[PDB]
């Protein structure tokens, strides 16, 4: 019961805190990307409006 | 001069019967109250203790 009950709580606690992990990394990586994908979208207009 | 034994004898049965009788008879009650109860108490408690 006991030894159990530590390991059960403990472990149920750090799979939610990688899954966590993880997730905000992954949000971090969208972030990037439509970051990247949002500087290119500036260089385009640029490159239009420039030889417009 | 007379027969005599079986007086002494007898209240000596009274006042160590109740001396004897009483000085075992509590240890061997907690005995087995201690045993049954002990296998016991330890078991139904630690019931408790892995089913919650």
């Amino acid at each position: 019961l006991d030894l159990a009950k530590a390991s059960a709580t403990d472990q149920l606690k750090k799979a939610k805190a990688e899954a966590q992990v993880i997730i905000e990394q992954a949000n971090k990586r969208r972030s990037q990307i439509l970051d990247e994908a949002k500087a290119e979208a500036e260089q385009e207009r640029t490159k239009i409006v420039a030889q417009a | 001069n007379l027969n005599a034994t079986i007086l002494g004898q007898a209240i000596a049965f009274v006042l160590f019967v109740l001396f004897a009788m009483k000085y075992v008879w509590p240890p061997l009650m907690a005995a087995i109250e201690k045993r049954q109860k002990e296998i016991a108490d330890g078991l139904a408690s630690a019931e408790r203790a892995h089913k919650d």
